[PDB]
């Protein structure tokens, strides 16, 4: 199996390298991660925290990692060039809450002790794209104030706060609701906007869960008994639109089990968003993702980074 | 999981 004779066969082409992002694209890149090696992780299901984390599983320019203490249920796939990832220590260092391994207290828990007791190796901290040394997003502060569609009820706009920085990415939380709708965004994501956005396209505006006499939510009010800022509206940049067009050829990792990568089709097409087919397979599989996402590669990658590519389904 | 829903409590 070959992309350039089934790219033959199928008359197609793939996506051009210059449509993805360098981070999606870049293949020559050594994995220096190994087997056992310990860090610190966003939970990919909660966001805003971060645990104790240990490579299971090496395969290419991807790993598979654990939550210490844990079921290997929860087990999940990262690139070695993810930025939701630390090396041990950057929670302290940081401002950020690291939660133990599980049946640990916060303040019985040490990297030192724990290496000591576990005899492990701390992955090194070259290895990390992301270590709180970059500059920040211009603009975008702690505490700060915004719009942002929920993506979880795409239909609302939002009452919402910068909760976390780190490197070029801030975390948006969504106010008095939990912390299972936060979200990682860049000051160009297409799902935020300054104070005030809603009124002026006139767009309803989702105020706090439960907020008082919600229909009469006013933003300088609720700003001043916050004691909070509104993020100012020159930090909100731009995205230009992808340019993948439909039926353009690709690598995309199967979301039904994350250890593969397949074969893939651009299905349809938003400003911001491709829709993937996996090509062989039922379009009951198709799925919506965002042109950025670190699971979608262009033709090659697997082959280049040493990870096995899924051909399509055969007859 | 559940989505959003105008409710009375």
């Amino acid at each position: 199996w070959s992309w350039e004779s089934y790219l033959e066969e199928q008359k197609a082409i793939t996506a051009p390298v210059s449509l993805f992002q360098d981070s999606q694209a870049v293949t020559h890149n050594k994995n220096g991660f190994k087997l056992g090696m310990k860090l610190e992780g966003i939970d990919p299901q909660h966001p805003s925290m971060y645990f104790i984390l240990t490579v299971a599983e090496v395969c290419g320019y991807r790993l598979r990692l654990h939550f210490d203490g844990y079921s290997e249920c929860h087990d999940f796939w990262v690139n070695a060039n993810s930025p939701d990832i630390h090396p041990a220590g950057w929670f302290e260092k940081t401002g950020h809450k690291l939660q133990p391994p599980k049946g640990y207290k916060e303040e019985e828990f040490s990297w030192s002790q724990y290496l000591r007791s576990t005899r492990a190796q701390a992955a090194p901290k070259h290895l990390f794209v992301s270590q709180s040394h970059s500059p920040p997003p211009l603009g975008f502060q702690v505490g700060m104030k915004l719009e942002a569609v929920d993506r979880m009820n795409p239909s609302l706009v939002c009452v919402a706060s910068v909760t976390d920085v780190v490197d070029s990415r801030f975390l948006v939380h969504f106010d008095n609701w939990d912390d299972t709708y936060d979200y990682w965004c860049d000051p160009s994501s297409p799902y935020i906007h300054p104070v005030g956005w809603c009124q002026k396209q006139g767009k309803p505006l989702t105020p706090p869960q439960d907020y008082p006499d919600p229909d009469n939510f006013c933003w300088e009010k609720y700003l001043e008994e916050t004691g909070a800022s509104a993020v100012p509206t020159w930090a909100f940049k731009v995205r230009p639109p992808h340019s993948f067009l439909v039926n353009m050829k690709l690598e995309a990792v199967d979301r039904r089990n994350p250890a593969l990568i397949r074969v893939a089709s651009v299905e349809d097409v938003e400003d911001h968003r491709i829709k993937i087919h996996f090509d062989g397979w039922s379009h009951g599989y198709d799925f919506w993702i965002d042109a950025d996402h670190p699971d979608i590669h262009p033709a090659g990658w697997c082959s280049k980074t040493g990870h096995p590519l899924q051909p399509p389904l055969g007859p | 999981r559940h989505r959003k829903v105008l409710r009375d409590n």
